[PDB]
């Protein structure tokens, strides 16, 4: 059934399993028109389907060009969702494919359901947690291949960088939900954390810094307290 | 008209005969139900005084046989038997109504509500719902399950419904899934109109039968397939004109029918809010809608 912190370690055994997440799939800017009312522009979006266990992020992009002539953007955005996600699954070798897809918005049970009735014996399930994907686009790297697409786009992304060869996956997928939620409820404060040094950079092959095992403590404590705060700022307390 | 003779009734029972009802007592000089119209199926059904557990009952068409009922104390229950020596339940039924020892059949002339409730219904249709060959007629009661429910457990005794499941591949077209899902006029009036039933009477008379079995026996399963076979016709967005008319009208007496004191296990609030007020035939359904507001708003 769902997925919550009773049976959180169940994310990091060796069946193989997928988290989705729909938050940027359409993405809109909302403006004046010239006669005073109000309209939607589209811009590009992106599918977030990931590996916990591995970290292989599979991030198709969502072009503005798919809405063009649609109607009902949000519904369409769910169902397109579904069928990209079961298009990549029936790309993957059979012993590839996963076990189990974990949905992390319960309005896409129905569409991922659907369009998988041809794997019954793939479990769609959604979760209790509240995971921070949806601050994905505050990744440099992600946002930038997102925003430059021209056309529909799959790019194979590894969202641990070699964090592995130190850390196992539960504590990597600990830090990735830490530095999500982070940017999601400051994304400056967020940032500035994590490029104020400059000598630790970026390297061309990696998205997150290359920060050493005691520099990753600071990091993470300062992401805590930073999540803490504006646990403060915004509730006063 | 027709009658259905009885050998004799040994324990206190409640007997329906369609949407009529009597007590009888234990051992009380009763002989059975004269004047039964013909030209329509009908149910005749069982509730021990003793054990109201297992509401049961028999389908059947007196145009089809000669039929009776015997108590057997072995098994139990009011069993429905074929005569067919005519001459013999020729001779035995005069003599129970010389000695008045039968109910009428008590239809009031201005009253159409058996016609209205089983208007599609036909006793050949029954018999493949409900499989067992050698007799006429078909027993039901309240345990028996369906055929769908069985797959998610004796085959035998199955009401064997014909299985809608909106998730599902003979539901949704390869490559339309948001469009069959969203819209099921697909899975009706191909799959299910033109494939399987062949034509909308037979759909509405196993929607008026799954009723029937809902309201008479509490059958949970045919309640399912009652809620189902309504919910395919409103989440459609293309239906024949006549066959909207035509439901408004059925679930207009169903509802009509329906003991107001049981509308809480028999109603699925979900379905009747979805297709009254959500779905694509939100606004075909007037007569049923206007009593269901005026009967049961509370579900509403
Ligand atoms: C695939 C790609 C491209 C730039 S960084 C990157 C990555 O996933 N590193 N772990
Ligand atoms: C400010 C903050 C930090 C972690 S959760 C959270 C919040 O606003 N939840 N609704
Ligand atoms: C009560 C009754 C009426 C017609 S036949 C029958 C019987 O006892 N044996 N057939």
């Amino acid at each position: 059934g769902a997925m919550n912190s009773s049976n959180y370690a169940e994310l990091f055994n060796n069946d193989i399993k997928l988290f989705v997440d729909d938050t940027n799939v359409y993405r809109v800017t909302v403006h004046k028109t010239f006669e005073g009312n109000v309209a939607t522009k589209a811009i590009n979006g992106c599918i977030f389907t990931l590996n916990p266990k591995t970290g292989h992020l599979f991030l198709k992009i969502i072009h503005t060009s798919v809405w063009a002539g649609q109607k009902r953007l949000s519904q369409l955005a769910k169902w397109k969702t579904a069928e990209e996600v079961s298009a990549l699954v029936r790309s993957l070798p059979k012993e590839e494919q996963p076990k189990q897809i974990i949905v992390t918005r319960k309005a896409m049970l129905d569409p991922l359901e659907v369009h998988m009735l041809d794997f019954p014996n793939i479990a769609i399930r959604p979760t209790e947690l509240r995971l921070p994907f949806s601050a994905a686009m505050s990744i440099d790297k992600l946002s930038d291949v997102v925003m430059k697409a021209t056309e529909p786009q799959m790019v194979l992304f590894n969202i641990y960088d070699d964090w592995l060869d130190r850390i196992s996956s539960y504590t990597a997928f600990s830090r990735l939900t830490l530095l999500l939620r982070a940017l999601k409820t400051n994304e400056e404060s967020a940032k500035m954390i994590l490029l104020s040094d400059p000598t630790i950079t970026i390297k061309s092959y990696h998205l997150w810094p290359s920060f050493t095992d005691e520099q990753w403590i600071t990091i993470e404590s300062q992401m805590r307290d930073l999540i803490l705060t504006e646990y403060g700022r915004k509730y006063n307390v | 008209m027709n009658t259905v003779p009885f050998t004799s009734a040994p324990i206190e029972v409640t007997i329906g005969i369609d949407q009529y009802s009597f007590n009888v007592k234990e051992n009380q000089p009763f002989h059975g139900i004269k004047d039964i119209p013909i030209g329509h199926v009908h149910v005749i059904h069982f509730q021990h005084a003793d054990n109201s557990s297992m509401r049961y009952g028999y389908w059947f068409d007196c145009r089809m046989g000669n039929f009776y009922i015997q108590y057997d104390p072995k098994d139990g229950l009011y069993k429905m038997m074929e005569e067919r020596d005519g001459a013999k339940f020729e001779n035995i039924v005069h003599n129970f109504k010389e000695r008045q020892m039968m109910v009428s059949y008590p239809k009031i002339d201005e009253d159409d509500t058996w016609y209205n409730l089983t208007e599609f219904v036909q006793m050949d249709k029954i018999r493949k719902i409900v499989r067992k060959d050698e007799n006429q007629f078909s027993y039901v009661d309240s345990s028996m399950t369906t055929v769908q429910e069985n797959e998610l457990s004796d085959p035998a005794h199955s009401l064997n419904y014909t299985v809608i499941n909106f998730k599902s591949r003979e539901a949704i077209r390869p490559g339309h899934e948001m469009e069959d899902f969203l819209d099921k006029s697909y899975y009706l009036n191909t799959v299910m109109l033109q494939g399987i039933f062949k034509n909308s009477s037979n759909y509405f008379g196993e929607l008026q039968f799954a009723f029937l079995n809902a309201m008479f026996f509490g059958n949970y399963g045919s309640s399912l397939q009652w809620h189902a076979m309504i919910e395919l016709i409103c989440s459609s967005a293309t239906v024949p004109k006549h066959m909207l008319d035509k439901l408004d009208e059925i679930l207009y007496y169903q509802i009509k029918t329906l003991p107001e004191q049981y509308s809480d296990i028999l109603l699925n609030e979900r379905v009747w809010n979805i297709c009254l007020y959500s779905s694509f035939q939100k606004n075909s359904l007037h007569n049923t809608e206007k009593i269901m507001e005026n009967k049961y708003p509370e579900l509403l």
